[PDB]
RNA sequence: CUUUAAAUCCUUUAACGAGGAUCCAUUGGAGGGCAAGUCUGGUGCCAGCAGCCGCGGUAAUUCCAGCUCCAAUAGCGUAUAUUAAAGUUGCUGCAGUUAAAAAGCUCGUAGUUGGAUCU
């Protein structure tokens, strides 16, 4: 089975963690896969974005070994990406879908006009960096689809985001510079502030606090 | 100088990247669904569905009352329901947005055909439609592509002249039942 | 910084105007001097006649021999060497006969392995060199 | 976070530092949300109940979130005026 | 040399809301920036304002609500019809559901939705969200 | 034929663009 | 002889007209970009392919072919000019320490821009 090693996956494991929504809230960090996988569970779609062998030099010739680049997440609101170098493809391919379950973040969907049915589009304009490529997302009438390129198309259907306008300037040719923009720019959803959100936060119980005695008890 | 008129226009665009496996199944899916001959056909329902939502786009980014908006989002939503793609309830721009195009490939005559029971298949709805055995209202009509309207959809009968609906045996049965 | 004022559009238009000026394609297609240097002229195809045939040898990295054939073109009497794109190809052109020669698909470039050619036959005797390598069309006599 | 109809579409409602009012994103693992705990008027006991304040962590990387909850606290008469 | 006052005004509360700071102080004041202040504080964005008054040109010391993401100035003043309006907001703002942009017009100085209220275009003067 | 073992080993040679084609069908539907 | 100034054509009615329904669909490709074979035979850095990277030096996924596969389809390939892609001409909207780049320096006319303040 799954013995928790942190005092969040024992939470998480004995149930009392409702949503994965509350570890957001908190902005607590995953250490341990198998909360992902108990909350999102057979809802997570991973695949591989890219194999890039990279080589060491050494005396003796290169040393090669296998950087994969895979993103995952269910189709309706929550998409992560991982990457993982290892010796041999499988191993990395295990690894980064790990940390790609281990990086999936809450993303915010909106409304491009009139706020009819389920929101389809960004709230608003988002842009992600990494290294020279910038990923700028435009929200989008309903019906539009993603217009982007395939790797941000990826990452945005994964996330959820029904229709999007792109942007893209630099060196998007390097797959994981452009994953990892398009990633930071999805990320950034919810970390804006929209007049909608200048409600005065509420504060509840930690999950550390609010099940304290239960921690203890053990 | 002369009486002629060059007034033509092309019914579809090509996609701008040729080969990716997502919209070529998505596109064979939609061929073998609708029973059409070729991507061409997709592609200019496809086109026809986009220069209605540019329209739709464009009025939606007027002044909710504006007399041209009103006029023509009216005119538009009133095409839109009269081929039955649009719901009478759900009369509005904000609904055009969420056509797709399998809305618009129920609506040709080969759909209509195949849905009524007159064929076995589309593909047979489609052979049945260009070998003149289907009539709608009083007229005869060829092109599988015909888009039905709504008062014309109970009106799709078997034609007059045609073995099917007609009575006057066809080549193949007169001349099978000359031999015996 | 650029100049962002509601009068500076005069400023603007001559600025752009001179740095257009910088683009290597702007300069090429709108100087004229790459147009008189043009054998064909400015045009997509041309007939010339077959002065002589020449294998001009492959670039260092790869090893072959190009059969090419030198050509003098009859709008202007310029010399061109064209590439005879099929195998055997060289064996349907005879010396002294019209040949229809277009580019080679880079726009003045030299393509490929082939140095300094520019030039492609694509018809002989007025009949297309690919009917003449499909057997579709014989030689005329 | 609300629809023209009024039911709210948003996943979750994110925290806001309590300094700042800028939102505290889900992986901003410098952030803190730190419980003070209040007294009794006459005994200056734990009387079960506190206040909650959340620090963002670039407040905490820059120095102020120290500065931050004393103002917090002093805005609430946790802290004495003086 | 300093031109376009409201320029280094609405610069100084952007690099002020970016440091997390609650209060700005702005200087020199101008009528223009007193009216962009107001246009902002109606909508919630930047809260109440003090006009320090020194005998020469005043100083206004601002609040902040940490509400206010970007304030910017667009130099020159484009002249703007009201056809062109929303080719401006689609520059401008994030999105359709917030943001302002803050023309100047005959009828006043006021945001892009009451200048299409009043049925009036006029000159750019900056943008908010 | 195993798409993994095929890219660990001749990924580097005349048949790298392949195998790596190949690999991306094994794994996602590349 | 409907059509039309005599007429062809579309339309209409009749008589024949389909089972390899031989009443036989082509054009370019199959390493990647880019959809689809490190199957077989020949060739052996030759012939050739290859827009680019590259393929070919006797076990060629790339040439010449057979088969099979796929792209569009009565239409496909090629050469040029041109537009988008090009935020690689940048007004929106580029860049100028080291990648190409700020004049050796300072005055200076035209140009461009110009502080508060009137109900």
């Amino acid at each position: 089975e799954w013995m928790p090693v942190t005092k969040l996956g024992r939470l998480v494991k004995d149930m009392k963690i409702k949503s994965l929504e509350e570890i957001y809230l908190f902005s607590l960090p995953i250490k341990e896969s198998e909360i992902i996988d108990f909350f999102l569970g057979a809802s997570l779609k991973d695949e591989v974005l890219k194999i890039m062998p990279v080589q060491k030099q050494t005396r003796a010739g290169q040393r090669t070994r296998f950087k994969a680049f895979v993103a995952i997440g269910d189709y309706n609101g929550h998409v992560g990406l991982g990457v993982k170098c290892s010796k041999e493809v499988a191993t990395a391919i295990r690894g980064a879908i790990i940390l790609a379950k281990l990086s999936i973040v809450p993303v915010r969907r909106g409304y491009w006009g009139n706020k009819i049915g389920k929101p389809h589009t960004v709230p608003c304009k988002v842009t992600g960096r990494c290294g020279s490529v910038l990923v700028r997302l435009i929200p989008a009438p309903r019906g539009t689809g993603i217009v982007s390129a395939p790797v941000p198309k990826k990452l945005l259907m994964m996330a959820g985001i029904d229709d999007c306008y792109t942007s893209a300037r630099g060196c998007t040719a390097t797959l994981g510079n452009f994953a990892k923009a398009t990633f930071d720019a999805i990320s950034k959803t919810y970390s804006y502030l929209t007049p909608d959100l200048w409600k005065e936060t509420v504060f509840t119980k930690s999950p550390y606090q609010e099940f304290t005695d239960h921690l203890v008890k053990t | 100088p002369v009486a002629r008129s060059w007034v033509c226009r092309k019914t579809y665009v090509t996609p701008r990247r040729p080969f990716e496996k997502s919209r070529l199944d998505q596109e064979l899916k939609l061929i073998g669904e609708y029973g059409l001959r070729n991507k061409r056909e997709v592609w200019r329902v496809k086109f026809t569905l986009a220069k209605i939502r540019k329209a739709a786009r464009e009025l939606l980014t007027l002044d909710e009352k504006d007399p041209r908006r009103l006029f023509e989002g009216n005119a538009l939503l009133r095409r839109l329901v009269r081929i039955g793609v649009l719901d009478e309830g759900k009369m509005k721009l904000d609904y055009i947005l969420g056509l797709k195009i399998e809305d618009f490939l129920e609506r040709r005559l080969q759909t209509q055909v195949f849905k009524l029971g007159l064929a076995k298949s589309i593909h047979h709805a489609r052979v049945l439609i260009r070998q003149r055995h289907i009539r709608v209202r009083k007229q005869v009509v060829n092109i599988p592509s015909f888009i039905v309207r709504l008062d014309s959809q109970k009106h799709i009968d078997f034609s007059l002249r045609s073995p099917y609906g007609g009575g006057r045996p066809g080549r193949v049965k007169r001349k099978n039942a000359k031999k015996g | 910084g650029k100049c962002r004022g509601l009068r500076t559009a005069r400023k603007l238009r001559s600025h752009r105007r001179d740095q257009k000026w910088h683009d290597k394609q702007y300069k090429k297609a709108h100087l004229g001097t790459a147009l008189k240097a043009n054998p064909f002229g400015g045009a997509s195809h041309a007939k010339g006649i077959v002065l002589e045939k020449v294998g001009v040898e492959a670039k260092q990295p790869n090893s072959a021999i190009r059969k090419c054939v030198r050509v003098q073109l009859i709008k202007n009497g310029k010399k061109i060497t064209a590439f005879v794109p099929n195998d055997g190809c060289l064996n349907f052109i005879e010396e002294n006969d019209e040949v229809l020669v277009a580019g080679f698909g880079r726009k003045g470039h030299a393509v490929g392995d082939i140095p300094g050619v520019r030039f492609k036959v694509v018809k002989v005797a007025n009949v297309s060199l690919l009917a003449l390598y499909k057997g579709k069309k014989e030689r005329p006599r | 976070m609300q629809n023209d109809a009024g039911e709210f579409v948003d996943l979750y409602v994110p925290r806001k530092c309590s300094a700042s009012n800028r939102i505290i994103g889900a992986k901003d693992h410098a952030s803190i949300q730190m419980n003070v705990a209040e007294v009794d008027k006459v005994t200056g006991r734990f009387n079960g109940q506190f206040k909650t304040y959340a620090i963002c962590g670039a407040i905490r990387r820059m120095g102020e979130s120290d500065d931050s909850i004393l103002r917090l606290a002093k805005a609430d008469g946790i802290v004495s005026k003086n | 040399v300093r031109m376009n006052v409201l320029a280094d005004a609405l610069k100084s509360i952007n690099n002020a809301e970016k440091r997390g700071k609650r209060q700005v102080l702005i200087r020199p004041c101008s009528k223009v920036i007193v009216r962009f202040l107001t246009v902002m504080m109606k909508h919630g964005y930047i809260g109440e304002f003090e006009i320090i008054d020194d005998h020469r040109a005043g100083k206004i010391v601002v609040n902040l609500t940490g509400r206010l993401n970007k304030c910017g100035v667009i130099s020159p003043r484009f002249d703007v019809q009201l056809k062109d309006l929303e080719k401006w907001q689609n520059n401008l703002l994030p999105s359709r559901q917030f943001g302002f942009i803050v023309l100047t017009t005959s009828a006043g100085i006021m945001d892009h939705e009451e200048a299409r209220r009043k049925h009036t275009g006029g000159k750019i003067l900056g943008f908010f969200f | 034929t195993d798409p993994i073992d095929d890219f660990q080993v001749n990924w580097n040679t005349k048949h790298g663009s392949g195998v790596t084609r190949e690999l991306m069908r094994e794994l996602n539907g590349g």
